[PDB]
């Protein structure tokens, strides 16, 4: 109903990190991730896929990300770490 | 004998026509009818029946008889009593009451929905609790300042032991979708300790209240559709 | 001058007053009345107990404690042993009645608690077994004056011995519905800063004209705590529910000798 | 139509419709213009289609019937060769739930028969086309032994012969309850155990199923049998219509496991629980 | 009938009808028979054709679905026994184009479908004669994961049988919209992105294609597997009957590339350039 590929991420503190988020449906209505962290956009083309490009990774976060298909509401996490020396 | 012409649509079975057929028992005289009580002659008859709603049903209470009794006390904070939004065919809270039931068997609906709350806890609690319905396209009520500017009632505690908020019938559509759908979203719904219940001593401080949910005598539904609680 | 409140109930020779009543509850909105000849499904002549059952019985009062999960009671048959209608019924093949049901109930005004007291037409009920369908046994299915209890825990027994009984699971009502749905029967509900007691009036409802009382269960009067008992001091108090039932406007057929059931 | 929604304004005075007693029995009865203020909306929609003969005006789906055609040697394919299926309405969970709804009905039923087939094996040869026997057997008639016995002859029986290929079969079967409506739920045994029998039938069914006899629909293919194996499948519908319900009820909410209103273990809870109570 | 023409003759006065002011916003007015001289011509020529009944009055294709019938073994091909197809009218082009005219229609919409068949391989055997549903799902009824789940049975979903060989089946669905007309245009959202939402709804998608639910016309091959496959395709029509339409639009001009109004870049000119100004 809603997949994210990169479910398991491990990263620095302060670096980037690509979150691909996309539904099993055709027809998106509200598609989302759910996470105060700032974003812009990634390019893809295709009205099913998605990337959106996280930045600035401090604490540990789990994001959300819903997806409105004619079947209810979805939900789908993923789990990214820090690294601290 | 007569020139005729086969349109299409010939030799079909369709699921939802109206058509006249042979009766393979000629001549059964049927066995007369009785005046049998309780007739009912529309399934809008049962939905304005009350019912109570599973407010409760969070992790550990739901699926037993306590998702009904909604917890109250006397120590009157400003957090809510209860929040739902006004989806009365796919929340996971109302779908499951006797108005929710039969709104899965059909896929629009109109009219107003009526609240109705029975006050269980003893004699002496007397307390005020505001009972609020804001429509949606905004932020969600949190705190009192933000329900009070929807459509609210405040409600007494004493004799007369039952409240009805009314959820009236706010809409762009004519009709709203028997689904979570975001264009034909209903209404933020919200529960606060008007000034709080007191209790005298001798008397529990942790009480409870149960929920109901009807229909207004402008509602209806319309095309008939499978449901989705069976497989 | 006068209220809602204040309610007597005479029948033959017996009488409830209350003086913090509810309004009560004719169900489906019709008084029971006698089969009319239009509708008469035997040809024999009908015995009418005028006034020697159409009267109030009391049955046993069970105890509502703070984990009290509910009660039920088969109508037609938790009158089995009361008086002449538990001697009406057995010495005839067919009977209709209507009823009275007034349960009692009541508090302090300290206390708190709900019942939601419920009759319900054809109040089929699930077996407690998986190893077959449709599988009661008679006297697991019909105690009479004791009635039954409900249970928040379903344990279908894998014995096909033990699993002939009712598995009255209270949040789906015995029948795989949910509770919260059962306020479309006639239906009263105690609240103990409100009232004091729950009257219905119930008439005859089946299919048939009138049928065998000793088969067939009409009603069942079913008593759910939705709110449970919660007195400040003593947590577990328990207060009892006496449940009083009047047959009304009975009528019987098939005179024979009497029927006595099996007991095991 | 439903009701409209007169032109009101505000209120202060004793007359307080917003406060009922639900101990009372009865339900809220409050109508939007008591609360609030309202506007006049004259109200054109109706409630044409919730009406019980459109809420049952569907030709369901009971039962799926197998019956083949071939060369049969052994007896497990002379039992293959015809299919009698009990008459009820409870072998699907759709139709069954939306009459669970009423205690009791009335309803005069209207039956199509829509049927397919296929070839079983690739290389048996072929077959020509085919006639479909399906006939009413009410209870008390020889249900039959072998697929071409005395009994599929139906001097009496109420038969129809469907030619595969036109169009599905149709017919309409009255009201034949011996009661005065169909008890969908029915609280009691078929019989009274005695006191000190030896007959001890401590093995009565409860409830419903010990009164319903509808009859047997037993199906045979006329045809004898054709060099190549031709499976077959048959989908019995009903549509009640003329339809008239007594005393509701609430709907199944859990799955079923049998003809009763028995309840499977495994899905004993039809809800989901939420995160809290403050979750829109 | 159109208007007719009258016997005028030359004119020299102060009413100049040939001289006009579009700034005003109103089109021309003149007739010619302002500007010069005209016969007498009685016209009986009619515009009952142009009107919107009969400009509508065609059963225009909309779509193409496919499904066959065999016996799947792997996964994808247990998604080919049936096929669940969004009812929309944008799938194609021409149908769409006679609708954007127009920004509010409201018209009872009647279907047909049209179906053909094929032997996939060549020496696989043969197959009987094949029936097909075609189940209209609502919004809220569960849409089939496997082509013969507890979905297909439609104890409420209205499904139409067709025997293969047959006449096409043709129904009529009514106005179904939950607004006064169907919006064929929708300068709208869904719902309002709020300040400081952790939701962030930076992807809720444009305009018309966020309130359009429509249903899902499910289609499963009644048959279980013959042992050659049959490849199918079935042609999804509809036909605007009792046709009513608001506030007109200039037509499409450039190619389409989706759902919505976009256009793509490579198609972006419309016209053909002409040699010169002058050029008859």
């Amino acid at each position: 109903q809603t997949s994210v590929s990169p479910s398991k991420v491990i990263l620095p503190r302060g670096g980037s990190v690509l979150v691909t988020c996309s539904t099993s449906c055709d027809q998106p209505k509200l598609l989302g991730i759910e996470t105060p962290l700032p974003k812009k956009e990634l390019l893809l083309p295709g009205n099913n896929r998605k990337v959106y490009e996280l930045s600035n990774v401090q604490e540990d976060s789990q994001p959300m990300c819903y997806s409105n298909c004619p079947d209810g509401q979805s939900t789908a996490k993923t789990f990214l770490t820090v690294y601290w020396t | 004998g007569l020139p005729t012409m086969l349109t299409p649509g010939s030799s079909q079975f369709l699921t939802s026509d109206d058509f006249q057929s042979p009766c393979a028992l000629p001549n059964f005289d049927v066995t007369p009818p009785i005046h049998i009580p309780g007739e009912v002659f529309n399934m809008m008859e049962l939905a304005e029946i009350d019912s109570m709603i599973p407010m409760n049903s969070v992790t550990g209470k739901a699926n037993t008889m306590e998702m009904y009794p909604i917890p109250l006390d006397d120590k009157g904070s400003a957090t809510p009593i209860f929040s739902i939004s006004l989806s009365p065919a796919s929340d996971k809270r109302l779908q499951y009451t006797m108005l929710g039931e039969i709104l899965n068997y059909y896929t629009h609906w109109t009219g107003s929905l009526r609240f109705t709350f029975l006050f269980c806890g003893s004699m002496m609690a007397t307390g005020k609790i505001l009972l609020s319905y804001s429509p949606p396209g905004a932020k969600p009520p949190t705190t009192r300042k933000d329900a009070m500017l929807g459509t609210h009632i405040i409600w007494d505690l004493g004799l007369q032991s039952s409240c009805t908020m009314l959820a009236p019938w706010i809409s762009n559509t004519v009709y709203r979708r028997c689904i979570k759908d975001d264009f034909t979203e209903g209404g933020y719904i919200t529960c606060f300790y008007q000034t709080r219940i007191v209790v005298p001593s001798g008397t529990p401080t942790s009480m409870f209240m149960l929920a109901f949910v009807s229909a207004c005598p402008d509602f209806s539904v319309r095309l008939l559709r499978d449901t989705n609680h069976i497989s | 001058g006068y209220s809602d409140r204040v309610r007597q109930i005479t029948l033959g020779n017996s009488t409830i007053t209350t003086q913090e009543a509810a309004n009560a509850v004719v169900a489906y909105g019709e008084w029971p009345s006698y089969l009319d000849d239009k509708e008469a499904n035997p040809i024999d002549a009908p015995t009418e107990p005028d006034v020697s059952s159409n009267r109030f019985y009391t049955l046993d009062s069970v105890q509502w404690k703070s984990t009290s999960r509910g009660w039920w009671w088969k109508l037609p048959d938790a009158l089995k042993d009361m008086g002449m209608f538990g001697q009406n019924m057995y010495y005839h093949y067919l009977g209709r009645s209507g009823y009275t049901v007034h349960v009692q109930c009541n508090a302090s005004k300290f206390h708190q608690g709900a019942l939601g007291v419920f009759a319900i037409p054809e109040y089929v009920m699930a077996c407690n077994t998986e190893a077959k369908t449709s599988y009661v046994s008679y006297v697991n299915a019909n105690p009479g004056e004791k009635g039954g209890v409900f249970d928040n825990a379903y344990n279908p027994s894998a014995e096909a011995s033990e699993g002939r009984k009712f598995a009255a699971l209270d949040y789906l009502l015995g029948c795989g519905v949910l509770a919260g749905n059962a306020f479309v029967y006639p239906h009263q509900i105690i609240n103990l800063r409100t009232n004091n007691s729950a009257t219905l009036v119930l008439p005859y409802v089946n299919s048939l004209a009138i049928d065998c009382m000793a088969k067939h269960n009409n009603w069942g009067l079913v008593i759910l705590p939705l709110c449970k008992l919660d007195y400040a001091p003593n947590s577990s108090t328990e207060i009892p529910i006496t449940v009083t039932i009047a047959p009304m406007f009975t009528e019987f057929n098939g005179l024979r000798n009497i029927t006595v059931p099996a007991t095991q | 139509t439903a009701q409209s929604t007169p032109l009101t304004s505000g209120v202060n005075s004793q007359e307080v419709p917003a406060l009922t007693a639900v101990e009372t029995g009865a339900s809220g009865q409050a109508v939007p213009s008591d609360v609030i203020e309202t506007r006049h909306v004259v109200n054109y929609k109706t409630r044409s289609e919730s009406t019980l003969e459109s809420f049952f005006g569907r030709s369901a789906c009971v039962t799926i019937l197998e019956v083949e055609n071939f060369n049969a040697t052994t007896d497990a394919d002379r039992k293959k060769q015809f299919t009698t299926w009990a008459i009820t309405y409870t072998d699907t969970v759709q139709l069954r739930r939306k009459l669970e709804f009423f205690t009791y009905s009335r309803f005069d039923l209207e039956m199509t028969f829509v049927i397919t087939e296929r070839y079983y094996a690739s290389n048996t040869g072929h077959a020509r086309n085919q006639v479909y026997q399906l006939m009413y057997i009410p209870p008390g008639a020889p249900r039959p032994t072998a697929w071409d016995d005395y009994t599929w002859q139906s001097s009496s029986n109420p038969s129809v012969f469907y030619t595969y290929g036109s169009a599905p079969p149709r017919m309409s079967i009255p009201y034949v309850g011996i009661a005065n409506a169909y008890s969908h739920f029915y609280d009691g045994f078929a019989r009274v155990p005695l006191k000190d029998e030896t007959v001890d039938s401590g093995d009565t069914y409860y409830g419903l199923v010990t009164i319903n006899d509808f009859g047997t629909l037993a199906v045979r293919v006329v045809n004898e049998y054709n060099p190549a194996r031709i499976t077959s499948k048959i989908r019995v519908y009903m549509k009640p219509k003329h339809v008239r319900c007594w005393c509701p009820r609430p709907p199944r909410a859990v799955p079923y496991r049998g003809e009763g209103v028995d309840f499977k273990q495994d899905s004993i809870t039809p809800l989901t629980a939420v995160e809290n109570i403050n979750t829109f």
